C-alpha cells in the first residue's frame, strides 16, 4: 500500500553494495522514486535492460532517466501497475524481475557509452523482483 | 421543445460559470485475468460507436482474444439520466491484426476506419508495415432480413496519400460535414523529406534544449525513419462507386508529434484535439480554422496537461527529445466563454487519480474525482451531448483498482450543473 524510499542515483549511494548493486522486492501497487540529485556533478543515462545485458553490463532503447542537468532535480516515478504514460509498453508484472543499469562513465564524455561503465565498476544496478518476499 | 438525446447543439440551458471549490458534479455510472483496452468511444445523435480488444494477460502483452465493434443507442434511462445501449455487435476473425479503429457517424450508420497488421501496432513497426486499411459500416438500427444493411465491409480502392508513404486512422472519432466524413489520422514521412527550420524550435528560457529538439521529437525517437504528422482521412461520400480516402495534414501552427486525435463538432463548428506525446505536455484542443487543409485554432491553456515520464513529465514546457504521455479529451461545451469539459490523470509521472474537470484556458471553475486517488487511470474520451436541453456529459475512462481481477473501461456520466453556489 505503500511509496517505496526513493533512490538516488548517485555514486555515493551506499545501498549499492559492491558487485551486487541494490536489489528492492517491489509488490503491485507500490510507487517509487529514482533521482538524479542537483549539484562536481554526476552525469547519467540509466536504463531498463533484461537479465543478460545487466549481467554483462550492456546497453543496445530509450532511458528511463537523462541526468545531464546539473542545474536541476531530474526525478522519475514509477507505480508497479498495468498503466503508464510509457508508450512502449512499460509493465511490471508480478513474480518477474527487472534490471535497471547504467553504461556510463560518469562524465560528461562518457554518457553513452555502451559497455562496462558504472554498472560493472561501482555496481550501479537495481534489481527489482516483482511481488516477491 | 425537444426531448431525448441529441447533439450539443443551438443554445442550451447555462452552465455554472465560476470557479467553486466545493463538490457539484455528480458523476454517475453507467453499465478473470483478462484485460480489457484499445477502447473507442463516439457519441454522435443518439448513437454511439464503442470498440475494445479483450486481451488474456498483460495489457500491453497480452494475447488479443475479441475485438468488438460496435454501436448503438444513448437515452434516457426514465430517471433524466442517460444510458448507453447496445443495438448492433461485430467480432471481427483476428483480433490481433485490428490496430488504431476510428469511427464517424452519418444518419444510418457509423463507419469504422482500423489499419490492418500483421507485425503488430504499426507505429511501434512502421519500416515493416505495409499500409493497409479496412472499412466497417455498422447501422445504428438494425433491421431483419435486410441484406448489408445491418453490417458491410467497403472495400478501398483508392488512398491519396500525397508526400505521405503510410497513413492510417489515429484516434477515436471524426465527423461529417454534409456527405463528406474526415477520421482523424496520421502519415509517415520519412525523415530525409521533412521540411523544418530548426530555428523555428523554441529553446529561449530553457538553457538546457537545443534547436534540434523539436525537430527530432517528430519521430518515435530521435532516429526514427519516419516522423508521424497529424492530419485527416477524408472519405467523401457523394462520390459514385470510389471509396477514395485523402490524407489532410495538420498546418504546422504548434506541430508537435503526430499522435492520437479527435475532431468534433460542437454547437455547430468542428473542434479538433491532439494528444500529447512529446515535450509540449499543455493541452491540445482549440477550434477548427479550416477543415482541407487542416488547421486548428489551438488555446492557450495553462492548466491541463498530461503525466510524462523522466524527460516531459507533467508540466514541461521545454522541447525535449520524448516520446510519452496519456490521450485524455476535451469537449467544448460553450464557445462563448470557451469551456471545455474532459477527465485529466492528476498525476506527474504516473497513470492514475482521475478527475473529471469543466475548464477555461487559464482556470478549472470545477471538478471532481472519480475515484480515490493512486486508483489507476489511462486514456479517457469524453463526449457531451444535449438531454432534454441540459449539458450531460459521457466519458470512457480506463480505470481499475489494484487487487481487481478484471481491468475494465467504465463509463461516467456527468450533468453539467446550472448554478454554482
Ligand atoms: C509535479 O510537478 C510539478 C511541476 O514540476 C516542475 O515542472 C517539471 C516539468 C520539471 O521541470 C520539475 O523539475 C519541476 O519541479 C510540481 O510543481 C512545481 O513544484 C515546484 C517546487 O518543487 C514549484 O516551484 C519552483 O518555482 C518557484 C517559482 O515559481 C514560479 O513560476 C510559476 C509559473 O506560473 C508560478 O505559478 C509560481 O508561483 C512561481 O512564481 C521557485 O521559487 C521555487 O524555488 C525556490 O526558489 C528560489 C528562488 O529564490 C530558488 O533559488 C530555489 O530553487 C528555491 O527552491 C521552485 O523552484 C513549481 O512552481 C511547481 N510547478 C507547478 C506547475 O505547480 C509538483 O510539485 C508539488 O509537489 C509538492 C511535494 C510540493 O513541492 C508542491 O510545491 C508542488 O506543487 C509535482 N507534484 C508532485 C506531487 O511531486
Ligand atoms: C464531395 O464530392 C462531391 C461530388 O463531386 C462534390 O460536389 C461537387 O463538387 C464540385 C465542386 O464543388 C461541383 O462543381 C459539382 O457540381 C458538385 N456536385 C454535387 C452534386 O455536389 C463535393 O464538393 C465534394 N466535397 C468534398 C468536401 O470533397
Ligand atoms: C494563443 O496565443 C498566440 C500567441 O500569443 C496567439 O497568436 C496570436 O494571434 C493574434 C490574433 O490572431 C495575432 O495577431 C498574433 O500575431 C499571434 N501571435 C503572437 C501574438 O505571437 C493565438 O491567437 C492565441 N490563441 C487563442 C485561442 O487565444
Ligand atoms: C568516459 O568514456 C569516454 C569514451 O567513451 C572516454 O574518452 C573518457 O575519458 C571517459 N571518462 C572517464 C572519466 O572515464
Ligand atoms: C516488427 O516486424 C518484424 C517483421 O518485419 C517482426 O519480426 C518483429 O517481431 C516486429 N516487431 C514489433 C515490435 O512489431
Ligand atoms: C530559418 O529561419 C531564419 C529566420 O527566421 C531564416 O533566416 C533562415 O533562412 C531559415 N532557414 C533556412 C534553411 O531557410
Amino acid at each position: 500500500s505503500i511509496v517505496l524510499e526513493p533512490i538516488y542515483w548517485n555514486s555515493s549511494n551506499s545501498k549499492f553494495l559492491p558487485g551486487q548493486g541494490l536489489v528492492l522486492y517491489p509488490q503491485i501497487g507500490d510507487k517509487l522514486d529514482i533521482i538524479c540529485p542537483k549539484v562536481q556533478y554526476e552525469y547519467y543515462k540509466v536504463y531498463m535492460v533484461d537479465k543478460d545485458q545487466a549481467d554483462r553490463c550492456t546497453i543496445k532503447n530509450t532511458p528511463l532517466l537523462n541526468c545531464a542537468k546539473p542545474d536541476q532535480d531530474i526525478k522519475f516515478t514509477i507505480k508497479f501497475q498495468e498503466f503508464s504514460p510509457n508508450l512502449w509498453g512499460l509493465e511490471f508484472q508480478k513474480n518477474k524481475d527487472y534490471y535497471i543499469i547504467s553504461t556510463s562513465n560518469g562524465s560528461l564524455e562518457g554518457l553513452d557509452n555502451q559497455e562496462g561503465g558504472v554498472c560493472q565498476t561501482r555496481a550501479m544496478k537495481i534489481l527489482m523482483k516483482v511481488g516477491q518476499d | 421543445i425537444s426531448q431525448g438525446v441529441s447533439d450539443l447543439v443551438g443554445l442550451p440551458n447555462q452552465i455554472c460559470l465560476q470557479k467553486t471549490t466545493s463538490t457539484i458534479l455528480k458523476p454517475r455510472l453507467i453499465s478473470e485475468g483478462v484485460c480489457i483496452t484499445d477502447p473507442l468511444l463516439a457519441v454522435d445523435n443518439g448513437f454511439f460507436a464503442y470498440s475494445h480488444l479483450e486481451k488474456i494477460g498483460s495489457c500491453t502483452r497480452g494475447i488479443a482474444k475479441q475485438r468488438i465493434i460496435g454501436v448503438g443507442e444513448v437515452l434516457d434511462r426514465g430517471d433524466k439520466v442517460p444510458s448507453m445501449f447496445m443495438t448492433n455487435v461485430w467480432t471481427p476473425p483476428n483480433p490481433s491484426t485490428i490496430h488504431h479503429c476510428s469511427s464517424t457517424y452519418h444518419e444510418d450508420f457509423y463507419y469504422t476506419l482500423c489499419a490492418v497488421s500483421h507485425v503488430g501496432d504499426p507505429i511501434l513497426n512502421s519500416t515493416s508495415w505495409t499500409e493497409s486499411l479496412s472499412l466497417i459500416r455498422l447501422a445504428v438500427r438494425p433491421k431483419s432480413d435486410s441484406g448489408d444493411y445491418n453490417q458491410k465491409y467497403i472495400a478501398i480502392t483508392k488512398v491519396e496519400r500525397g508526400k505521405y508513404d503510410k497513413v492510417m486512422p489515429y484516434g477515436p472519432s471524426g465527423i461529417k460535414q454534409g456527405d463528406t466524413l474526415y477520421f482523424p489520422a496520421v502519415g509517415f514521412l520519412p525523415r530525409t523529406e521533412f521540411q523544418y527550420n530548426d530555428s523555428n524550435c523554441p529553446i529561449i528560457h530553457c538553457k538546457y534544449s537545443k534547436a534540434e529538439n523539436c525537430r527530432l521529437s517528430m519521430g518515435v525517437n530521435s532516429k526514427s525513419h519516419y516522423i508521424l504528422r497529424s492530419g485527416l482521412l477524408k472519405y467523401n461520400l457523394s462520390l459514385g462507386g470510389d471509396i477514395i480516402l485523402q490524407f489532410i495534414e495538420i498546418a504546422d501552427n504548434r506541430l508537435t508529434i503526430g499522435s492520437p486525435s479527435k475532431i468534433y463538432n460542437s454547437l455547430g463548428q468542428p473542434v479538433f484535439y491532439q494528444a500529447s506525446y512529446s515535450w509540449d505536455t499543455m493541452i491540445k484542443l482549440g477550434d477548427v480554422d479550416t477543415v482541407d487543409p487542416l488547421r486548428v485554432q489551438w488555446r492557450n491553456n495553462s492548466v491541463i496537461s498530461r503525466p510524462g515520464q523522466s524527460q516531459c513529465p507533467r508540466f514541461n514546457v521545454c522541447p525535449e527529445v520524448c516520446w510519452e504521455g496519456t490521450y485524455n479529451d476535451a469537449f467544448l461545451i460553450d464557445r462563448l466563454n470557451w469551456v471545455s469539459a474532459g477527465v485529466y490523470l492528476n498525476s506527474n509521472q504516473t497513470a492514475e487519480n482521475p478527475v473529471f474537470a469543466v475548464f477555461k484556458d487559464n482556470e478549472i471553475l470545477y471538478q471532481v474525482p472519480l475515484a480515490e486517488d493512486d486508483t489507476n487511470a489511462q486514456k479517457t474520451i469524453t463526449d457531451c451531448f444535449l438531454l432534454e436541453n441540459v449539458i450531460w456529459c459521457i466519458s470512457l475512462v480506463e480505470i481499475y483498482d489494484t487487487g481487481d481481477s478484471v481491468i475494465r473501461p467504465k463509463l461516467f456520466a456527468v450533468k453539467i450543473p446550472a448554478q454554482c453556489s
